[PDB]
DNA sequence: ATCAGTCCGACGACGCATCTGCACTACGAGG
DNA sequence: CCTCGTAGTGCAGATGCGTCGTCGGACTGAT
């Protein structure tokens, strides 16, 4: 009974990253413990407090929340952790440091007792369950109160991972499908039940529960496991691939295609008379989407089936899809019913995986593609993805020119064969989801100067890896930025990089040159390096042409990418905001 | 354990300064008073408050009280009286307090006693070194007033002024010397330079409006603590950590 | 057409009680009155209420029936502009909605006739076991001190005494409406139970300064019938479908 | 170094309102003939002007035309609260900065306020002389009415003067507002020339009243055909208000 | 020594919650 | 009716989540 197991033992899992001891180490945390709170320690290795099915608030605590309750932890104010972060770029890996004056008495310690203690794994999960689901009037003072309060009854190894927790991902070289040969090496011997523990792991979403069925079974529980109706079953996924042909000498005769859409892909589910719409990342948005609900219990004549399909956003005027970033507005709560109007959808099924209340993960794409086609008839709603048989190798690609019409690009290949059955857990060589040639940005070659940096994130980000980019204005004699640069240099760039920057670091701002964005430190105009982008998009951060098209914002370049220094150009010789005007001038208004 | 409280606005108001700081706390009916002290998870700010039987129509106990509460669903179920409605708490098992709301509809709830456990804080035993007295309004809009931007405030009066001065963009302060409004009472014992933060700080607003007669406690080296006296013998009384 | 009302503050509060539950609304003109009728786009509520023709200051009508069909958002939020006080006219010829109103500043309004309807008159006759009478100004004060502890209510009749209880979470409030309390007027006696929301009824307490009395038939399995009792011999008729 | 008390410092916070809604650093220009400044709009459609003859000062001594620059990024919020509509304000420079001081005679609770600036050059006091043909005087609650009636169903607002009689049209053809002022309606007096039409900016318009709540006494509003409104208007305790908004001649 | 599978993770734009603080107004009550 | 105190709403500003994938670079391990 103790959480100081997950700084201890936890801090060698970022040094050791071998995937040989990693995976050991996985072992010992269920090796010998207790019953339940293995059951509890196991969502650590996800970055979740629960799966996000069952229904639970979001935890609110981001980062500059965090930064403020840091600050009351530590007793120091906004700004000094503010910098110091910024400057070291790593947030999380600054509280080591923050609770380096160990002087924290204030009241409840210094009038007539002194007492400090520690906690354990089953008091930080009750914790964190309640400061969830904590909402109202009286928010902001009260989540930074229970994480300010943990952290001072924190430890300087704790405040290593407690922040990154309230952050997110674990940054350990650990993810959730290694935990899935974690126990199997540790209970039932080693990788010979490990295919049987990711089986038994598929059909159901949960991590606690099914723990929880293996632990107090014995090794032999993973046999008899059934999909049933409510938690879904782990989608799977493919890469993306640029050989126009290395499937058909692996498959059959050219199999059929079935497209490939975009749209937030889900998991319809029917039980008894309920349904439900889980989606790509478990999370229940069945409330969000009442418009599907009527979609499926009425026009699918099943029982208690589970699918998966996607729901992709439609056109007010016709049927020719939507980008994902307009079927975002299908994520409102209150106001759900108004937005229906203004937003058709249409959802298509690809998978078919239960019915007739027995199991159908490992059949042929034969009953699965085409299972139930008297019951999901035709309508003016949702349909299955068009699809035909290819016949020849020439027939790969003649149907491009069709299916490229609806915006989805490309397309999948289904292949047939015992080998190749809907098997999920892993994402892999299964069936070729290609993207044909998909579609790529533009590219424009031009100089800019470099006028500041900014420190990155993570476990590279010590060094200055991210820059801001100005132009030069003959007409005002003054440096404008116009894109800020994090990407696209070498190694040994990089670390020039800070060397260059340190040999004409100076304390102020360059009084030439301009911008609303604050980079960390301020750095000499003296070299000029060549960027290459696929458009001009305004953004009020940068202030190139400033209210020439659009006030109170500016033109900035989308996708900076390093290519090239210009040791040859002077800062005057760069790119000028008049030629950075006539180049978006001549770009298409659409 | 029949209790009667002729006002809503004492239960409308006390919590205020319950509402948002801990949201925990046990309400101790007395075998022959009412007294809460609660502890904060914060381990920075801890409000008092005593009450006697000198404001209860009927008052019946036979045994210690521990009706536990939620502050935001306390404040919601004590949001209904507005006028005079007066209130009438009790119940027969230790598993729910019907919380009834005289006046208008004959109004009870059922409220589960969240349970929960806490501490004890001893009584103070600890000396300051100024009992100022100035005007409670006055004195909550020089709080509201000095902090609006800043996000801290430093307390410094030298013998015969204080100054709960805010610092970082312009030195706005606010004086109560001699008796030209302000400083109604002033005990000395040396010169004073302190600071008190902002936000939640601030947000000890609306609980001093009660008794219009403030009483701070400031001191060197020393918590805060402001003093209070209501009707019926009602005094409230504050902690604050340093800074 | 000419349309006039004695309180330009009462129609458009009883039309703004509409802007929460439909979300869209047609209008038309009777011999002897108004239609504000509609089924939600939402399946569950239904929504018809009755102007009488004693409500206007000289209504008149030019041919026969008219549509005079409405977007929500404009006739709600242009009639946000109310005075205290005042007088609304409403003219509407062929194609715009001219909201005019006259008193303090004879000001008007403009909107084209917006064409879109759904009209579904589904029958009502199902008969109910249960009946009362409560005044329009103490239904409001219970549930909106009710509508912020869960969203799901549940009514239960026994020895003919009407039990409005909020269920949910882990705490519930009871209300305990009756004839010889004096919260009410004329009832009867039957014994049944129901379950309701709270947003289904919650939504609807904003016409309470527009309406004198309320009549509500609570029923078993049946639609909730709630009818705001309107001055000068109107219906006020709020059904409610089943949880 | 001059000490001039101002009797009502709801009036001070009044007009710092005023002139805040036009910029966001101002001026208090101090002058031997009284206390005034001035701004305009990088646009030049709306500006404030706010002077103080020297009648009404409880104490005015001052030896030289001094005129300072100053910003009301801190200072609007650190005197947007001031609980006592009888209290004083005085402002003295200091060594270094710029120092004003409130007192209130409720609670002794005098605030001291501390900006820093310096004192400039002076600019010599310079009004639009123009005359305006329609004029009359009208409370708090007819101009505030007009903005918050016009910032919803458009942006372009007209005001339309026929004789003896106003009449308001606005916005575009799907969405308008008819209003009239007949003799005596919510104004008080009329001193209309001639029968003029001209435009302004409403969300502007709106911008310019929204800094006049406060003002007990009636406002005299006067503009001509496309002639730049005046919006005139003084406090209990001295201190005369002018706005000016400039025509936008179509767009 | 050489490429296959395999795997954790970092990435930075968009539209909507959700709360916080302020600004203005409506009403109830003692005089 | 005058005045004030408090409830009540409307509205900008600040933090956070969900969302498509996209590409990376290192590890095992059999020829
Ligand atoms: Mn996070
Ligand atoms: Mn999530």
């Amino acid at each position: 009974m103790e959480f100081k197991v997950i700084a201890e033992y936890f801090d060698k899992l970022e040094k050791i990253s071998s995937r040989l001891q990693l995976t050991a180490l996985l072992a010992d945390l269920l090796s010998k413990s207790d019953k339940t709170i293995i059951d509890k320690v196991v969502y650590i290795i996800q970055g979740k407090l629960w799966p996000d099915f069952l229904g639970y608030p979001e935890l609110g605590i981001g980062e500059k929340f965090l930064i403020k309750a840091i600050s009351i932890a530590t007793n120091t104010d906004e700004n000094s952790v503010e910098n110091l972060y910024k400057t070291i770029g790593d947030l999380g890996e600054v509280a080591r440091r923050l609770k380096s004056k160990q002087q924290s008495t204030g009241i409840l310690g210094f009038l007539g007792t002194t007492s400090k203690e520690s906690l354990t794994v089953d008091e930080v999960y009750s914790t964190l369950s309640k400061v969830a689901l904590t909402t109202g009037e009286g928010s902001r003072d009260l989540k930074i109160r229970l994480l300010a309060g943990l952290l001072k009854k924190a430890d300087p190894l704790e405040a290593k991972f407690l922040v990154r927790f309230v952050e997110g991902r674990l940054r350990v070289g650990i993810g959730d499908a290694t935990v899935l040969d974690a126990m199997a090496i540790a209970f039932g011997g080693g990788q010979s039940a490990s295919e049987i523990i990711e089986r038994a792991y598929n059909l159901r979403a949960d991590l606690g529960n099914i723990a929880k069925i293996i632990v107090e079974k014995g090794i032999e529980a993973l046999k008899t496991l059934k999909p049933q109706v409510g938690i879904p079953i782990r989608p799977m996924l493919a890469e993306r691939l640029s050989n126009p042909e290395e499937i058909l000498k692996k498959m059959g005769g050219n199999a059929i295609v079935d497209y490939k859409y975009d749209g937030e892909r889900a998991q319809i589910h029917k039980k008894e008379d309920k349904i439900f719409i889980f989606s790509r990342r478990l999370e229940n948005i069945t409330s969000q989407y009442p418009d599907v609900v009527d979609y499926v219990s009425k026009y699918i004549e099943g029982k208690e089936f589970i699918i998966e399909g996607e729901i992709v956003a439609i056109d007010p005027e016709s049927g020719e899809m939507r980008p994902f970033q307009e079927l975002m507005h299908r994520k409102r709560k209150s106001d759900i019913y108004e937005a229906i109007k203004e937003y058709p959808v249409n959802v298509f099924l690809f998978d078919l995986m239960y019915y007739e209340d027995v199991d159908y993960t490992t059949k042929p794409l034969e009953a699965r593609r085409k299972l139930l086609e008297s019951i999901v008839k035709p309508n003016d709603y949702v349909k299955i993805a068009h699809h035909i048989q290819a016949n020849n190798v020439e027939d790969l690609k003649s149907f491009f020119y069709r299916a490229i019409s609806e915006g989805g690009e490309g397309v999948m290949v289904k292949a047939i064969g015992k080998d190749a059955i809907y098997q999920a857990g892993a994402r892999g060589w299964l069936w070729i989801k290609l993207k044909r040639d998909y579609q790529s940005e533009m590219a424009d070659t031009v100089d800019l100067v470099v006028v500041g940096g900014f420190y990155g994130k993570g476990k590279r980000g010590g060094k200055i890896s991210s820059l801001l980019m100005a132009a030069y204005n003959p007409k005002t004699d003054s440096f404008e930025s116009v894109c800020k640069v994090a990407s696209g240099f070498s190694d040994e760039q990089l670390d020039e990089l800070q060397k260059k920057l340190m040999e004409i670091k100076r304390d102020v701002k360059h009084p030439r040159v301009n911008s609303k964005m604050e980079p960390d430190i301020w750095v000499e105009p003296v070299y000029v390096a060549e960027i290459i982008g696929s458009e001009i998009t305004i953004s009020p951060l940068h202030t190139c042409c400033q209210d020439v098209v659009e006030k109170d914002a500016g033109l900035s370049i989308r996708f900076p990418r390093f290519i090239r220094w210009r040791d040859d150009k002077s800062p005057e010789d760069a790119t000028t905001t008049d030629e950075i005007l006539e180049m978006y001038n001549k770009q298409p208004k659409k | 354990m029949k209790v009667v409280y002729d006002d809503v606005r004492v239960l409308k108001d006390i919590i205020q300064a319950l509402a948002r700081l801990v949201d925990e706390a046990v309400l101790k009916f007395k075998q022959d008073s009412v007294e809460l002290v609660a502890l904060d998870r914060a381990h920075i700010s801890l409000i008092s408050v005593n009450l006697p039987r000198e404001m209860f129509k009927e008052y019946d106990v036979n045994d210690e009280f521990k009706f536990g509460f939620n502050t935001q669903y306390l404040m919601k179920i004590l949001k209904v009286a507005k006028r005079k409605e007066a209130i009438e708490i009790a119940s027969e098992s230790p598993d729910s307090v019907i919380i009834n709301i005289i006046g208008s509809t004959n109004r009870e709830f059922n409220v589960r006693n969240l349970e929960v456990s806490e501490q004890e804080i001893p009584e103070i035993n600890l000396q300051f070194d100024i009992s100022a007295t100035i005007s409670s309004d006055g004195f909550k809009s020089a709080i509201s007033e000095v902090s609006t931007v800043t996000d801290n405030v430093v307390v410094e009066g030298h013998e015969d002024r204080i100054l709960i001065k805010a610092e970082g963009e312009s030195e706005v302060e606010v004086e109560f010397s001699k008796d030209t409004g302000g400083l109604q009472d002033l005990e000395f014992s040396k010169e004073s330079k302190n600071s008190y933060s902002a936000e939640y700080l601030d947000d000890v607003l609306s609980l001093t409006k009660l008794s219009d007669y403030v009483k701070i406690s400031f001191g060197n080296q020393k918590p805060l603590q402001l003093f209070f006296n209501m009707e019926g013998g009602g005094k409230v009384t504050y902690l604050l950590a340093p800074k | 057409m000419k349309a006039k009302v004695i309180d330009a503050v009462s129609f458009s509060y009883i039309l703004r009680t509409v802007g929460d539950f439909l979300s869209e609304a047609n209008f038309i003109v009777t011999k002897e009155g108004i239609r504000v009728s509609g089924i939600d786009p939402s399946r569950v509520v239904f929504l018809d209420i009755f102007l009488p023709s004693s409500y206007f200051e000289g209504f008149e009508v030019s041919q026969e029936k008219e549509i005079i069909g409405f977007k929500l958002e404009d006739v709600n939020d242009i009639l946000k502009r109310v005075l205290k006080d005042d007088t609304l006219i409403l003219s509407s010829n062929e194609s715009k909605l001219t909201l005019t109103f006259d008193g303090e500043f004879t000001r008007s309004f403009e909107l084209p006739l917006i064409q879109v309807e759904s009209t579904q008159p589904p029958s009502v006759n199902l008969e109910f076991p249960f009946k009362a009478q409560l005044l329009t100004i103490t239904f409001a004060d219970i549930i909106d001190e009710l509508s912020d502890l869960g969203e799901v209510l549940n009514i239960h009749s026994k020895e003919n005494k009407l039990y409005f209880e909020v269920i949910g979470d882990l705490s519930t409030a009871k209300v305990e409406l009756s004839t010889d309390n004096g919260t009410l007027l004329e009832a009867s006696g039957a014994d049944v139970s129901s379950s309701y929301g709270m947003e289904y009824v919650a939504n609807t307490t904003k016409m309470r300064r527009a309406s004198d009395s309320m009549e509500l038939y609570f029923g078993s399995q049946i639609p909730l019938k709630l009818r705001f009792k309107l001055p000068q011999e109107g219906y006020g008729d709020f059904y409610i479908a089943p949880r | 170094a001059f000490k001039i008390v101002y009797p009502n410092a709801k009036d001070f916070f009044s007009f710092i309102n005023s002139i805040t809604n036009v910029t966001d650093s101002i001026i208090l220009n101090f002058t031997e003939d009284g206390i005034f400044s001035r701004h305009l709009t990088e646009d030049k459609v709306l500006m404030a002007i706010m002077r103080i003859p020297k009648d009404v000062l409880s104490e005015y001594s001052i030896d030289s035309p001094t005129s300072v620059k100053l910003d009301v990024s801190s200072v609007k919020k650190i005197l947007s609260k001031a609980s006592s509509k009888k209290a004083t304000i005085e402002l003295t420079e200091t060594d270094s900065g710029l120092k004003i001081i409130i007192r209130d005679e409720k609670s002794g609770a005098k605030s001291t306020i501390y900006i820093k600036a310096e004192k400039g050059q002076v600019e010599q006091l310079t009004e639009p002389k123009v005359n305006l043909a329609v004029n009359f005087t009208t409370d708090e609650s007819v101009l505030n009415v007009i903005a918050a009636d016009v910032t919803l169903v458009g942006e372009e607002m007209r005001i339309s003067t026929e004789e003896d009689k106003i009449k308001i049209e606005a916005g575009e053809e799907g969405k308008r507002y008819v209003a009239f002022l007949m003799k005596d309606k919510p104004l008080k007096e009329l001193s209309i020339d001639t029968s003029a039409s001209s435009s302004y900016s409403a969300e502007m318009f709106k911008d310019a009243v929204k800094g006049l709540r406060g003002f007990s006494a009636p406002t005299m509003v006067s503009f001509g055909e496309n002639l730049p409104m005046k919006i005139d208007v003084e406090a209990v305790s001295g201190g005369h208000m002018i706005f000016w908004i400039a025509p936008r001649l179509l767009e």
